[PDB]
């Protein structure tokens, strides 16, 4: 499978989901700093485990 | 001993720039007090330069709204430069407001009783669309020193709107300041020295509160030279 | 929202006391893909939950264990 640009980020806080959108790519004039994320992007991994 | 300096004339030959005499001051001193008074009234004055703006209908300050000839980058750089007393309280907020053809100045800028503007005939930027119209927000606070856009996002009280446009800010009320010593009146007596200071001012601050603000200040933290 | 009232609430003629915890709301559906982390982790506090139940279950009824045992 393909995976995902969404907002589905696991770990991380409040203030770092903040500043995306709800389809996961910041708003336009967003005065972002140095560790940060600009698009949640998240991919499917192998099950490895049940 | 000593003869006590006392300010005895003061000389406003401009609206922008005065200068400023002291009477008897002993050999040896004319070195001392200004160099020292110099230094410190270049250094450290109560400044109330511009520090954020919230324009009408842009997202950031390096895109265009349409109808105004300057970008939104030259636009900020310009208002850094308009010089503004405060007397009421340490912070207020001002409202601007025009349309048409033609530049806006500091003269347009709303002008409630608190606030008071020096320089009317400063040029914020040109107008040339008939229907383009503006409404920016502008806060000015006091303060002293140079502090820089970068180190004020310490604060992290979600000061994030989009709107809201932050600036270099500019504290300083003096510009250029000049002093020499020269022989002073006969006093009846030999060897009399008198200073003259040329200050160079945006007009927020008279130079006699100056001068009396930069003395307190010199005094009041020398006091601390009473050991054990 | 946090504790109802029907003192002030005189427009709804106070059909319960002030200060009645029960069950007065309901809601009806989440989804929750964003708060998969939360859920997540939810999950694994109520399996920690259900195992210590479980373990208090198994062992305090019989007072632990009477038995040779090791470490």
């Amino acid at each position: 499978g393909p995976e995902e640009i969404t907002a589905d980020i696991p770990n991380v806080g409040e203030a770092a989901l903040s500043k995306l959108d709800e389809s996961g790519i910041v708003y336009i004039g967003a005065e972002v700093t140095g560790g940060d994320i600009l698009v949640g992007k998240v991919t499917p991994k192998g099950e490895t485990q049940l | 001993e000593f003869l006590k300096p006392r300010l005895v004339d003061i000389e406003q030959v401009s609206s922008t720039h005065a200068k400023v005499t002291l009477e008897p001051l002993e050999r040896g001193f004319g070195h001392t007090l200004g160099n020292a008074l110099r230094r410190i009234l270049l250094s450290s004055m109560p400044g109330c330069a511009v520090t954020e703006v919230e324009i009408d209908g842009v997202l950031h300050e390096y895109s265009t709204k349409e109808g105004v000839q300057e970008d939104i980058l030259e636009i900020l750089l310009n208002l850094k430069g308009l010089a503004v007393r405060v007397q009421g309280k340490d912070e207020v907020i001002l409202t601007l407001n025009k349309s048409g053809i033609g530049p806006v100045t500091a003269a347009d800028i709303t002008h409630d009783g608190d606030v008071e503007i020096v320089k009317p005939q400063h040029v914020i930027c040109h107008l040339t669309d008939e229907n383009a119209s503006i409404s920016m927000r502008i806060k000015v606070q006091r303060g002293r020193g140079y502090v820089p856009a970068s180190t004020r996002i310490h604060s992290e009280e979600d000061e994030r709107p989009i709107g809201r446009l932050l600036v270099d800010a500019c504290y300083s009320p003096v510009e250029r300041i000049a002093y020499n010593v020269e022989a002073a009146r006969v006093e009846q007596r030999t060897d009399l020295d008198k200073l003259v200071i040329e200050m160079e001012t945006n007009g927020t601050i008279d130079p006699e509160e100056a001068i009396r603000r930069a003395a307190t200040i010199l005094a009041e933290q020398l006091e601390a030279f009473v050991d054990l | 929202t946090k504790e109802i009232t029907l003192e002030a609430a005189r427009y709804e003629d106070e059909s319960l006391n002030l200060g009645d915890y029960v069950e007065d709301q309901i809601e009806s559906v989440t989804f929750d893909r964003i708060t998969t982390q939360t859920a997540k982790q939810v999950i694994v506090q109520k399996v920690r939950e259900a195992e210590r139940a479980m373990v208090v279950d198994q062992f305090r009824e019989h007072e632990g264990e009477i038995i040779t045992g090791v470490v």
